[PDB]
């Protein structure tokens, strides 16, 4: 449970930031 | 779970680590998952685990319960310490396959493990697969950023393979590379001496090793100056500065090693070639014409095969030029550059000094006589 | 989702930046 | 005091960039900019490094960098201009100054104005003033007032670029 | 007031080389850029550096200045050691002479309105055969 | 070993020059110091992020009268053949000065005042030999 | 407050320890996340950087206001080598020196989870330099307390001088993840 929740935290945060940045750049 | 119980049991059950088992169990209980790796290496390097299944049990229990997270290279190092005293030369390969599967992220670790598999496989035979392992590990090793402790083990494996296969020249190359990769003061004096001997014999017996410099100047070979075997250094010096006279004087010594006795003829041809090369290098271009009588008074051969000596010298690519045997002379126009000594570099410095004096003299003359037409 | 998303977005960004690159190429005669 | 044509460079100082290294938190940088007897204190050593930034490049004619008259006053004032990066009290001791003033009690007094080499200060955006020694020798230095007298250089304030004539479609 | 017939636009070596390179790096399209410099007093305009501007389709006009680009690069130049002004704009005329035509006057009017001393430099990189700039 | 080469500035500035001209990608770095420094290897490691083949050109501002002002280096780590302990050090790469025609037109004009005739006058040739 | 902070991360191989669940790596990850978001929650214009004290220091993100990129480049930090506290703190000082808005007070929040193989004299000298240069160091001391907490205490006391509340030293005894203490700590309590 803890490992999966940590993975979800990392995914959500980092991936969302990366998508936002790269979407802004491609825009 | 069970590791705590095993640790408290081995506190006194198993040998050694009387009071150090205490701190080891303390470290695990603290779940530092490290610094216990350091002490583990420090201990398994102790003079107590060379024939004991206790270390195999140690592996099973806590390495199974602990390998999930450790410095993969350090994990592989302790796995090597485990394997070295497990004598199933058919199950050791399976074990090393298993540990490679375990460690998938450290390119360093996988290279080290494949070197270990090669070491055991070659210890048991299967040279045709050991060579493949060497090749692929080298291909995967010239892809990391630079040099690491993995390189030492790889070049050690390659050197051992080349010694078993008898390719002396390749062994010489690989052994020098390994002595470079690994520190020297770390090694014990005995290992330094053994490696120096092996490198020396490999260089002396070689199908292309003529640059014995880089070894006469190594701190490695600074393990035989006063040892009973100063002989090898003396012979190596003679080889570097081909001294067939000194070689035949030391003929009393290299006979002791059977292999050199076996390959006498190759040895003499190589020393002869080095003698010619040294002559040509020493002589300046003004009178670099070498006479057959000069060669014969040098490396001891009568003048009807000096032609063949110069033939082989030119063929091997060591000395360029031509032979004009109507007047019995050899025009050497080139020489295989080699590694010199400090005295030879001082000789070159003196010659540069003279050359500079000449250049400056002509410089001043021209500038003084053309003073009115220099823009 | 991340693998495909970032793969396609890398494709798209590379294509866009290469379009900018091409926008500064002069033809020949 | 103020020769006609030159004006005090207060209004062109923006707090976005002003700073003063090695200052005692009790007495801040706002003290030196009131004309009242509110001072600035040195924190650790008998040294100080002020830095002032201007919105538009300015020309500096004179400086009014004065302190009390109790032995706690600036002695050696090294002035650098237009520094790309905030410097340290180790570079301030070797860097060649654009000016190397050595203040005296006359300048320190409330009626003292120190004139600089005008030419070297014809375009100033940032000024760093290193007080290296105190008037006598005091572990703490104190500055009572500091303001520059000069003229502003006419500014080509980009981001004001706009169509002053024509349509919005002409290319060439 | 008047502009004396001794005024000189001292174009530095770096500025000249950048201008010629950017001209023959975009011929036969036109190219534009700014000229960071310094208005010394009334007879001098020192062009210390030049400043390429991305090609933006609309030839070289007021809309071709790209305020975000110029502002951000001016800040970056400021912090790398170029706290300089913007004294005018250069724009190449690829092979058809060194003068102005309509949009150039409009743009230069914009620059003058910003600050009424900004020069406008025109370089013909095709006619700039080696030995004559 | 304490230095602050600013990679954010590097990236932004390279973005702007990529917009200006695109057929030019980061190919290393330069520093105007007459000799190398200890930091140089670390700085090269930093710049290797943006170009694996990094070329450090030590452009000597001071005008010497005998040699080119550029000396170029590239980082190499490899097991030495002679067995001497290996460390990350620089290796020389031949350097030259050359120019596009768009820059020859400029250098020629700037140097026309103190130019040397592009023809062999006997005095000039004797000067060349001296 | 208008302040610029330089989060120093110890990526030493000692971060492999699991004495701070799940591992010290993720403990530091969470700590940095929380501290960066708190600095943002302060007056937003304030800025946060990122340094790593590997075998030799390295700078991950020069001062930028958007914490997303700091966190993104933090996620890939991996355990390698040992720590160099003095070099790290001086490089952080250089990073502060190159700060766009000079108003921002200089702070350095350093996670010191490793034995600091430095000398007390050097540490006090560096503390004196930072004290003169107006730098406030907040040390998160978690790990080899007895080995180095003495040197860190001397460092922070020198920084504080006699009333220099700017520099702080929070020692976290082994326990839960390395955030609960931080969310209520003098360095962050005011923030
Ligand atoms: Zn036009």
């Amino acid at each position: 449970l803890d490992s999966e929740i940590k993975i979800m935290k990392s995914e959500v945060l980092r991936v969302t930031h990366e998508l936002q940045a790269m979407k802004d750049k491609i825009k | 779970k069970d590791v705590p119980g095993f640790l408290q049991q081995s506190q006194n059950s198993g040998p050694g680590q009387p009071a150090v088992w205490h701190r080891l169990e303390e470290l695990y209980t603290k779940k530092l998952w490290h610094q216990l790796t350091l002490q583990v290496l420090d201990f398994v390097q102790d003079p107590c685990f060379a024939q004991g299944d206790g270390l195999i049990k140690l592996y099973e229990n806590f390495i199974s319960e602990f390998e999930h997270r450790v410095n993969p290279l350090s994990l592989v190092e302790i796995i090597l310490h485990v394997v070295r005293q497990m004598t199933d030369p058919n199950v050791a390969l399976t074990f090393l396959e298993k540990t490679r599967e375990k460690v998938k992220s450290s390119d360093e670790a996988v290279i080290l493990c494949k070197t270990a598999i090669g070491a055991l496989k070659l210890n048991i035979g299967d040279l045709q697969v050991t060579k493949e392992t060497i090749e692929d590990v080298e291909e995967m090793l010239n892809n990391l950023p630079g040099v690491t402790s993995v390189h030492s083990r790889f070049y050690d494996l390659s050197s051992k393979y080349y010694q078993t296969i008898g390719n002396h020249a390749s062994y010489y190359k690989d052994a020098l590379r390994f002595l470079g990769c690994v520190d020297i003061k770390d090694l014990p004096v005995s290992e330094q001496q053994e490696r120096a001997f092996t490198l020396g014999l490999a260089g002396l017996l070689g199908e292309g090793v003529f640059n014995f410099g880089e070894l006469l100047m190594h701190p490695v070979l600074e393990s035989l100056r006063n040892t009973d075997r100063q002989w090898l250094i003396d012979t190596l010096y003679a080889f570097n500065s081909g001294n067939v006279e000194r070689f035949q004087t030391l003929k009393t010594a290299w006979g002791q090693q059977p292999d050199l006795a076996a390959n006498e003829a190759q040895l003499l041809r190589k020393i002869q070639l080095l003698c010619l090369m040294e002559m040509t290098f020493t002589r300046p271009a003004n009178h670099r014409q070498l006479t057959f009588e000069e060669i014969a008074k040098s490396a001891k051969i009568t003048v009807n095969e000096v032609e063949l000596l110069v033939m082989k010298a030119l063929s091997v690519g060591l000395v360029k030029g031509s032979i004009d045997e109507v007047d019995k002379r050899v025009h050497m126009t080139w020489v295989q550059p080699r590694v010199l000594d400090l005295q030879q570099i001082k000789g070159m410095k003196d010659r540069l000094e003279f050359w500079c004096t000449d250049v400056k003299s002509m410089e001043m003359l021209v500038e003084h006589q053309a003073h009115d037409i220099l823009t | 989702e991340l693998r495909e998303q970032l793969k396609e977005l890398t494709k798209q960004y590379e294509k866009s930046e290469n379009d900018l690159k091409a926008l500064q190429s002069v033809g020949q005669i | 005091d103020i020769p006609k044509g030159y004006m005090d460079l207060m209004p062109f100082i923006n707090k976005a960039g002003c700073e003063c290294l090695n200052e005692s938190d009790e007495h801040g940088f706002d003290n030196c900019l009131r004309k009242d007897t509110t001072f600035l204190e040195s924190d650790c050593d008998e040294q100080l490094l002020i830095t002032v930034a201007f919105n538009q490049p300015v020309k500096l004619y004179s400086m009014k960098f004065q302190g009390p008259d109790n032995g706690q006053g600036p002695k050696y004032v090294k002035i650098f201009i237009n520094l790309p990066r905030s410097m340290d009290f180790e570079e301030a001791e070797r860097s060649e100054p654009t000016q190397a003033l050595e203040l005296t009690e006359d300048d320190i007094k409330e009626d003292g104005i120190v004139p600089l080499r005008y030419v070297k200060f014809q375009n100033v955006n940032s000024v760093t003033i290193f007080v290296q020694s105190n008037q006598g020798e005091e572990e703490t230095t104190r500055i009572s007032y500091f303001t520059f007298i000069g003229t502003p250089v006419q500014a080509t304030n980009m981001n004001d670029f706009k169509r002053v004539v024509g349509k919005k479609g002409e290319s060439h | 007031p008047a502009v004396d017939t001794a005024e000189q636009v001292y174009i530095s070596s770096l500025a000249l080389l950048k201008m010629l390179k950017h001209g023959r790096a975009g011929v036969p399209m036109e190219v534009m850029g700014l000229m960071l410099g310094e208005f010394v007093d009334d007879y001098t305009v020192r062009v210390i550096d030049v400043f390429a501007m991305p090609q933006s389709g609309t030839g070289v006009s007021v809309e071709a200045v790209d305020p975000v680009f110029q502002a951000k690069m001016l800040d970056m130049l400021k912090q790398t050691g170029r706290p300089e002004m913007v004294v005018g704009w250069y724009h190449s005329h690829p092979g058809f002479g060194c003068w102005l035509s309509g949009v150039d006057i409009n743009t230069q009017q914009s620059f003058e309105a910003l600050s009424e001393r900004a020069v406008a430099v025109v370089v013909d990189p095709i006619q700039s055969v080696k030995g004559k700039v | 070993s304490v230095w602050f080469l600013d990679h954010d500035y590097l990236e932004n500035m390279y973005g702007m020059f990529k917009k200006v001209n695109a057929r030019e990608r980061i190919v290393g770095w330069y520093h105007t110091g007459p000799k190398l420094h200890k930091n140089d290897i670390a700085i090269n490691e930093l710049m290797k992020r943006y170009c694996p083949n990094s070329v450090l050109v030590i452009i000597d501002v001071k005008p010497k009268d005998l040699g080119l002002p550029t000396e170029a280096y590239i980082s190499v780590e490899e097991v030495h053949d002679d067995g001497t302990p290996t460390s990350k050090t620089f290796e020389h790469v031949t350097s030259e000065i050359g120019a596009e025609e768009a820059e020859e037109v400029g250098v020629e004009h700037l140097l026309r005042d103190i130019k040397d005739t592009t023809v062999g006058t006997l005095s000039q040739r004797i000067t060349n030999q001296v | 407050v208008l302040e610029s902070t330089m989060v120093c991360v110890d990526n030493s191989e000692y971060m492999r320890n699991g004495d701070f669940l799940p591992t010290r790596l993720q403990a530091q990850q969470d700590a940095v996340n929380i501290v960066c978001h708190s600095k943002t929650r302060s007056n937003p214009e304030n800025n946060v950087g990122l340094i790593t004290l590997a075998n030799d220091c390295e700078v991950l993100t020069t001062l930028t206001p958007d914490t997303g990129r700091i966190l993104s480049k933090l996620h890939t930090v991996q355990p390698k080598g040992k720590i160099t506290f003095c070099t790290g703190i001086r490089v952080a000082h250089l990073a502060l020196k190159h700060r766009q808005g000079k108003n921002h007070k200089m702070r350095i929040i350093a996670f010191v989870g490793s034995p600091v193989e430095d000398n007390e004299k050097d540490l006090v000298k560096l503390a004196k330099r930072l004290k003169k240069e107006k730098v406030n160091v907040d040390i998160i001391n978690f790990g080899e307390e007895e080995v180095n907490t003495e040197k860190l205490t001397a460092f922070v006391n020198t920084l504080n001088g006699k009333d220099g509340t700017g520099s702080h030293l929070v020692t976290v005894p082994p326990g839960p993840s390395l955030a609960d203490a931080l969310i209520s700590s003098p360095i962050l309590a005011g923030e």
